[PDB]
RNA sequence: AGCCAGGAUGUUGGCUUAGAAGCAGCCAUCAUUUAAAGAAAGCGUAAUAGCUCACUGGUCGAGUCGGCCUGCGCGGAAGA
């Protein structure tokens, strides 16, 4: 009886799940194209595609032969624990614990690779949070979500910054801005983009009347402080200005928030770190570069990049959670993750909607 | 390089090499080729490696100043470069019909090589010497 | 050829020559090597 | 007949032979057939070990004939092996791998000059010694 | 200063999970044989065939190579 063979075989069939995610047949059919492509006598004559081509090879041999570099490693370590538990060879059974590890560590390797963190995906990142319509109910959920997602990076172990906060008017926010300062801090958070649904009786009616409210929440990442591509005149607007109220204890003791505008396509960022303006306005121009970032990579795949253009538009990740409190029931609309437990996932148990958004993402 | 006294401790090992050899022996390489290169280093490092440096400094001035103690007679071979290669472990050794044979293996283009008069012969390449 | 008031040896094949009066710089390599004046 | 019409040296491995794949580009501007320089090399490799890294030196004769020779494995892989650190030197004395014994050594330099060439055992450690300190790795006696 | 040659074996050059047969990035910078050869001067480059400078010998066999203090000149200097 060994535990360790009960996760031989957990990580076996994850293995499997590794292959039923990659195609690992079509893996290695296309590594063959690339392959006979090369036996082209034109590879010197050509030599941006010979690049290319070496390119397009390097990029499937660090995954292929990983594949199949799991798949005889596995069929070894599956041999070594055995041999060890039928032989009593202490070391033997001692290598075979890194034996095992390392495969995952080599999974660990497909983990990020499964993921395809490309651009910021491996960056920090800012959060963007708008509550609704409709008077105190929106601002509730505008606040209750990001308080959520305020106490959710805390037990990750995020660095949490509120850039921005301007409150609604009674107990809520109307717009926030919270800078996650983290490894692969826009990793774990890229994919919660989109509006969130709440379903809740609510507490501001005598009686009853179930009330629907939405809110939306947006993730843009860090730009490593310049894209390369400086777009910045392009009818450039300061508007520096003071806010709320200071009062007693208020966010940041700054109340002087700066407005800057990108009007064309309609961009509108906001900083209130410091009293300092042109320091506010130099982080706020980099954030307005990475709203500004995120509305390019939106055109690529509003083209060719990640829609597949079939019938229509397929797509439209407006409407990516529901929120039914009086029914416990958290439904994602991109997977269809659901989870029981209100309040859990209102501390922060959002790893179950992560690895549902991974998927598709 | 410098002066007389980096000029001379070449010649101070060549009277290191005439302290016990016999039967100098030289070559030409005026015009030797990448291999007549690859030859004459790899088998030099590899043979003995003592008596098989190059000793190309064949002037008139520089050679002579190598032959002042065991025959004089090797002053007449300053010109058409000459690089002597004496035998240390065995007096009179093959490296007489050596040369003669690295002439038959790769070395046909060396053409003023005819080996020293310590055991009084030159170009008639010999072989009723210990070889 | 380039034309400039100040010229120099910007290769090490190129060199100089007073064709006429007039400072020269011919070169044996890359042809933009080539100045005048001087 | 003659000594060389196209002289070339690969092979970055040991039992991995693939003619197309990775040496593909130097056998069709050579002359060479793919089945024959893989199974030239196979025609050598089963009595050395295989899947480590092993060069070759390639002549080709005018009237098309493949003479191959085999070399020694280079000193900064097989030192990579004999320390077992898969390592370099971003920095020069900075990043650091691992020592290696001189009687590590005093075997390796006996081994790198059977099939290359060389005057003293020791030298040829020096030397070695020499790519050792040259790749980021300590070296002791 | 030319005319003739070498400019090699070294670790096929090692590491940022792109590649480097003296040359894009980061590096070293220790040798071996050493007359003497730097992982280096410039290009041919997916590291594709090579020719040369460093340094060193043979022949001719005399002076030569630069820097500085300065006299007098040249170029820079094109208008109605
Ligand atoms: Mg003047
Ligand atoms: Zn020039």
């Amino acid at each position: 009886i060994n535990p360790v063979n009960n996760r031989i075989q957990d990580l076996t069939e994850r293995s499997d799940v590794l292959r039923g995610y990659l195609d690992y047949d079509a893996k290695k059919e296309r590594l063959e194209e690339v392959n006979a492509e090369l036996e082209q006598p034109d590879v010197w004559n050509e030599p941006e595609r010979a690049q290319a081509l070496g390119k397009e090879r390097s990029s499937l041999e660090a995954v292929v032969d990983t594949l199949d570099q799991m798949k005889q490693g596995l069929e070894d370590v599956s041999g070594l624990l055995e041999l060890a538990v039928e032989a009593d060879d202490e070391e033997t059974f001692n290598e075979a614990v890194a034996e095992l590890d390392a495969l995952e560590e080599k999974l660990a390797q497909l983990e990020f690779r499964r993921m395809f963190s490309g651009e910021y995906d491996s960056a920090d990142c800012y959060l963007d949070i708008q509550a609704g319509s409709g008077g105190t109910e929106a601002q509730d959920w505008a606040s209750m979500l990001e308080r959520m997602y305020l106490r959710w990076a805390e037990s990750r172990g995020f660095k949490t910054e509120i850039i921005e906060e301007s409150e609604g008017e009674v107990a809520g926010i109307k717009s926030v801005t919270i800078k996650i300062s983290g490894d692969y801090a826009y990793g774990w958070l890229r994919t919660e983009t989109g509006v969130h649904r709440l379903v809740r009786k609510s507490p501001f009616d005598s009686g009853g009347r179930r009330h629907t409210s939405f809110s939306s929440a947006f993730v843009y990442p860090e730009v490593d402080d310049d894209i390369d591509i400086e777009i910045n005149p392009a009818d450039l607007r300061i508007d520096v200005y003071r806010t709320s109220g200071a009062g007693g204890q208020h966010v940041n003791r700054t109340e002087s928030a700066v407005r800057i505008t990108h009007i064309p396509t309609g961009i509108v960022t906001q900083c209130q770190n410091d009293r300092s303006q042109h320091k506010n306005k130099d982080q706020a121009m980099k954030q307005m570069k990475a709203k500004l970032y995120e509305l390019e990579m939106q055109k690529k795949n509003a083209e060719k990049q990640a829609m597949e253009d079939n019938k229509s538009d397929i797509g439209w990740g407006s409407q990516i959670r529901s929120y039914v409190l009086d029914d416990s029931r958290i439904k994602d609309l991109r997977t269809g993750v659901e989870t029981r437990n209100t309040q859990a996932v209102l501390d922060g148990s959002l790893d179950q909607f992560i690895e549902a958004s991974l998927k598709a993402g | 390089m410098a002066l007389n006294l980096q000029d001379k401790q070449a010649i101070v090992a060549e009277v290191s090499e005439v302290a016990k050899g016999a039967l100098s022996a030289v070559v030409a390489d005026s015009r030797g080729v990448t291999v007549d290169k690859m030859t004459e280093l790899r088998k030099a490092g590899r043979e003995a490696g003592v008596y098989m440096r190059v000793v190309r400094n064949t002037l008139l001035r520089r050679a002579v100043e190598g032959t002042p103690f065991e025959c004089l007679k090797d002053a007449f071979v300053g010109p058409t470069l000459i690089a002597y290669s004496m035998e240390h472990p065995g007096a009179a050794a093959r490296l007489f019909k050596e040369f003669a044979k690295a002439n038959a293996k790769f070395e046909v283009k060396a053409a003023a090589f005819e080996g020293e008069l310590i055991p009084a012969s030159q170009i008639d390449r010999l072989a009723t010497l210990p070889t | 050829m380039k034309v400039r008031a100040s010229v120099k040896k910007l290769c090490r094949n190129c060199k100089i020559v007073k064709r006429d009066g007039v400072i020269r710089v011919i070169c044996s390599a890359e042809p933009k090597h080539k100045q005048r004046q001087g | 007949a003659k000594k060389v019409q196209a002289y070339v040296k690969l092979q970055v491995a040991a039992g991995m032979a693939n003619p197309s794949p990775p040496v593909g580009p130097a056998l069709g501007q050579q002359g060479v057939n793919i089945m024959e320089f893989c199974k030239a090399f196979n025609a050598k490799t089963d009595s050395i070990e295989k899947g480590l890294p092993i060069p070759v030196v390639i002549t080709v004769y005018a009237d098309r004939s493949f003479t191959f020779v085999t070399k020694t494995p280079p000193a900064a892989v097989l030192l990579k092996k004999a320390a077992g650190i898969k390592s370099g030197s971003g920095k020069p004395n900075k990043d650091k791998v691992g020592k290696i014994s001189r009687a590590q050594l005093q075997e390796i330099a006996q081994t790198k000059a059977a099939d290359m060439t060389g005057a003293d055992i020791e030298a040829m450690t020096r030397s070695i010694e020499g790519t050792a300190r040259s790749m980021g790795l300590v070296v002791e006696d």
